């Protein structure tokens, strides 16, 4: 099976080292995700069956609360730390939303392909982000939260919770990739 | 003239009116002549006596001072109004929206072979019941019976709490008086102890494609809409804005399942249901063997059941005589294509009883076949042809063919194709063995010529040919 994966235990102690430029990688990488976004969200809700595309805002409302904050201004550090959390956050939940679709819609290779790359790139932005958040910054370890789905129980909900999450993601990347 | 009653058919509860002319509670004896001369005490005008012998009896009642009353009494004045039976327990299933009702047939207290009948009666929150249905029950003398009733919720799934009730009526061919109807049991109440947040039922159910299924909604807020996949249904108020819809007749959901959702002004509560076809009798079934290690069975799924992973059918192939067996489960949906299942066989054996059982949480399907293995030997394709010179006019053509063939012997073909000539094909037989190289002497050749070889194999008992080999291509040789 295809394995996405986003590390929780990140550390200037233990992480994978990097290439050059960095900031302009995570700029590129960032706004890259912003590309897929729409289509991957389209793709998600698309196959969750009817009546998902007709109640798009009631069900897949850019909404799921408790979400890791982002502030518009503030020093590189702030932006970078803050982002880092959001990343941790999606990729955690984003894996799950897949491991769902892996058994609900195991036919749309179309969806996985996306879901899967949108995790790969997401993982990079991460190491690349902390890789800077460590060279001339020295935080040591970004303290973090884990995404949704302890259970989630009902098929149904697992769709809503994934339709919602993807919703905000779409809504959030569009900020992120503009700010820095 | 002295009207009677009984709970069981053992004791009469008889009351008479007083003989007018101020004689009130001045009652001494009540005497009966039957079995012996027995005489019972009194506090007032009515009394508890043992049921007597069919026929007429002198029942006299004595009063203190003077008087005394003379009463002709029988078995056919007496009526039999049975005791209220109590419901022993009311365990209820939630997964299947169903009830179980168990009571005490007090058959210990009711004589000899006696047919007795029960009017059970359910109910929810509306002014009348769902079901009030009656059980035939013949009773066994002496031994109390612990009889059950397994009823199932037509409509919702316990999101709306039920009451149940039961009255019983005894007959006896060894009793003569008005066989009478008892009265209703004290009602029995079952309830939801909310397990989860969830508020619409039932979740995750799998049902038969096109099934008049009913679904319900526990709600805080006056529910505005109820719909399956955009086709909203006319929804019907049950009690407390908690409401329900009928899914008329259900088309087989896709992989993601059909969605049924409710919307109130505020939030959105919804449910997935999977609509299914049970698996179909699996089709073009035929097993063979390419090696003599394992048997393989080709077969076609049939009508595809429209379901996925956990639900997708689980085909299981079962060799009877062996005991050996294997299993098929694909998460992705099945096709019109044909799949094969890789079963082992103990050395040789032969007789083979195959049972392919497709299961899928809705129904079963099964076809069988019977195979003389050593009659199905239809080997892989031969490989790695080496050619070795012997004389000018002769060569050692040899290859390697996978399979335990020690019991059997195969006969192979040799397409000796030479340049610009007809295809010379040779049919020689060899003794086979364990995953081994095979050797053929090939003769009547031409020295120093453009040869090409092909090998093509099967058992001398033959099922079907190997594929055709590759290309051996060799020259010949000289003397000086
Ligand atoms: C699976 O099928 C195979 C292949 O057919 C089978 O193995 C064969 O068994 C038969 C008998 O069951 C064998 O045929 C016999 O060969 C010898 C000659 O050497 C004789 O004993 C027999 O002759 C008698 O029976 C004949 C019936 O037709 C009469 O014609 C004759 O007059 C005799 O009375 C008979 O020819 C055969 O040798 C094998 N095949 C080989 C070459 O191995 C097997 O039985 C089936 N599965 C198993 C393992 O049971
Ligand atoms: C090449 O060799 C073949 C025969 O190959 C034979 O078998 C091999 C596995 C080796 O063991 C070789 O030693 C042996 O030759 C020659 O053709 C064969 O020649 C022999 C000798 O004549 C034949 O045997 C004869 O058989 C007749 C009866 O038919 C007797 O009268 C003789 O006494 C004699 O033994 C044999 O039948 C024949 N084989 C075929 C298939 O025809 C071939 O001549 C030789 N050629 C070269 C280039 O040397
Ligand atoms: C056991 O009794 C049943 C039903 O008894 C009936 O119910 C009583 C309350 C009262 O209404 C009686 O008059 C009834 O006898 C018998 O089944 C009935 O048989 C009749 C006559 O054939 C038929 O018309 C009814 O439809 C039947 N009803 C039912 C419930 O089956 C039954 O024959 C008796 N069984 C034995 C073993 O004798
Ligand atoms: C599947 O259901 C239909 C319709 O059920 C009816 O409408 C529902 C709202 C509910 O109130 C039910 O009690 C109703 O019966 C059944 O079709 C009806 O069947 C009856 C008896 O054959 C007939 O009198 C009606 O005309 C039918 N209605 C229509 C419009 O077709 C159908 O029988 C059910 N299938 C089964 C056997 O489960
Ligand atoms: C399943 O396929 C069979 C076989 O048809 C061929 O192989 C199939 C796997 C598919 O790839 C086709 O394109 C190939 O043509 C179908 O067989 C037909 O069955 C119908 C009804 O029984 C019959 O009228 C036709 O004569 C058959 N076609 C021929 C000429 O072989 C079959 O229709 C397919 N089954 C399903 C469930 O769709
Ligand atoms: C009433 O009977 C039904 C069916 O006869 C029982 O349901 C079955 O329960 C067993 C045990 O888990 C399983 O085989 C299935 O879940 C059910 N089979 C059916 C009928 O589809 C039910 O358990 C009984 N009710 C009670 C309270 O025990
Ligand atoms: C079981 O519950 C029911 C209903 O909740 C009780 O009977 C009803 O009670 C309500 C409220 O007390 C009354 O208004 C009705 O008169 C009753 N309805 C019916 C159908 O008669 C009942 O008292 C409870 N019984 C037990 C054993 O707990
Ligand atoms: C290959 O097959 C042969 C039999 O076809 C096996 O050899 C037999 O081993 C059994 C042991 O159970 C003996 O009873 C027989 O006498 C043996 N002879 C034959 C050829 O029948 C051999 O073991 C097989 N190899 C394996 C392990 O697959
Ligand atoms: C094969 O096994 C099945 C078990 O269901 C049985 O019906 C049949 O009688 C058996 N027949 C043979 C050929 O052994």
């Amino acid at each position: 099976s295809p394995l996405p994966i986003t590390p929780v235990n990140a550390t200037c102690a233990i992480r994978h080292p990097c290439h050059n430029n960095l900031m302009n990688q995570i700029r590129s990488q960032l706004a890259q995700l912003n590309g897929s976004a729409n289509a991957l969200f389209i793709l998600y809700y698309t196959a969750q069956g009817e009546p998902f595309p007709n109640n798009l805002d009631k069900l897949c409302g850019p909404n799921v609360t408790d979400f890791p904050p982002f502030h518009a201004n503030g020093t590189e550090k702030a932006k970078l730390v803050e982002l880092y959390r959001i990343v941790v956050y999606l990729g955690t939940s984003l894996g799950n939303i897949t491991r769902d679709q892996k058994i609900l819609n195991p036919s749309a290779l179309s969806l996985h392909s996306k879901l899967n790359a949108t995790a790969d790139i997401l993982r990079g932005l991460l190491s690349n982000v902390l890789c800077r958040l460590c060279s001339k910054y020295h935080v040591g370890h970004v303290d973090v939260t884990y995404g949704p789905d302890t259970s989630g129980k009902d098929v149904f909900q697992k769709k809503k919770l994934g339709c919602q999450l993807l919703g905000k993601y779409k809504q959030i990347i569009a900020v992120l990739a503009q700010a820095f | 003239d002295l009207k009677c009653t009984t709970n069981n058919m053992r004791v009469w509860d008889c009351t008479w009116p007083a003989p007018l002319g101020v004689s009130p509670g001045t009652v001494k004896d009540i005497c009966i002549k039957d079995r012996f001369h027995s005489c019972h005490p009194l506090e007032t005008t009515n009394v508890k006596i043992p049921a007597l012998s069919p026929g007429d009896h002198e029942v006299t009642i004595n009063y203190l001072n003077g008087f005394q009353s003379k009463f002709t009494l029988n078995e056919k004045d007496v009526s039999l109004i049975p005791e209220t039976p109590e419901i022993l327990d009311l365990s209820a299933d939630f997964f299947t929206s169903s009830l179980l009702l168990k009571w005490n047939d007090r058959g210990s207290a009711l004589p000899h072979p006696s047919n007795a009948t029960w009017e059970i009666k359910v109910l929810q929150n509306p002014r009348t019941e769902p079901v009030a249905l009656v059980l035939l029950n013949t009773m066994l003398s002496g031994k109390d019976t612990v009889q059950h009733w397994n009823w199932t919720s037509d409509l919702p799934l316990q999101c709306a709490t039920h009451s149940v009730s039961i009255r019983w009526h005894i007959d006896s061919p060894h009793f003569s008086g008005y066989k009478e109807w008892s009265d209703w049991s004290p009602l029995k109440n079952i309830s939801w102890i909310r397990n989860t947040e969830t508020n619409v039922f039932p979740q995750d159910k799998v049902v038969l494609a096109g099934s008049n299924m009913t679904i319900c909604c526990m709600s805080p807020t006056k529910v505005l809409s109820g719909q399956i996949g955009n086709t909203l249904r006319p929804l019907i108020h049950l009690y407390g804005q908690t409401v329900a819809i009928h899914i008329l007749n259900i088309p087989v959901s896709e992989n993601s399942g059909t969605n049924i959702i409710f919307i109130t002004d505020d939030d959105v509560y919804g449910t997935v249901v999977f609509a299914g076809y049970p698996p179909d009798v699996p089709q073009k079934l035929s097993c063979e063997t390419h090696d003599l290690k394992e048997i393989i069975c080709s077969w076609n799924p049939g009508r595809i059941t429209g379901l996925v992973g956990p639900r997708n059918t689980e085909y299981t192939l079962f060799e009877s005589i062996s005991g050996k067996s294997a299993v098929f489960h694909r998460i992705e949906g099945l096709t019109n294509e044909t799949y094969r299942l890789g079963v082992q066989m103990h050395p040789g054996q032969e007789i083979h009883n195959f049972t392919l059982t497709g299961r899928n949480p809705l129904g079963q399907a099964q076809s069988a076949v019977v195979i003389n293995v050593t009659e199905r030997v239809a080997p892989h394709d031969p490989t790695s042809l080496k050619v070795k010179d012997i004389n000018s006019t002769v060569v050692t053509f040899s290859w390697y063919l996978p399979g335990n063939f020690t019991k059997i012997n195969l006969l192979c073909q040799i397409e000796i194709c030479k340049a610009n000539s007809k295809k010379e094909v040779r049919n020689a037989t060899i003794r086979g063995a364990e995953d081994s190289t095979y050797h053929v002497a090939v003769d009547k050749l031409n020295p120093y010529t453009a040869y090409t070889f092909r090998v093509r194999c099967s058992s001398k008992t033959f099922w079907k040919w190997s594929r055709w080999s590759d290309e051996k291509r060799h020259l010949t040789t000289e003397a000086t």
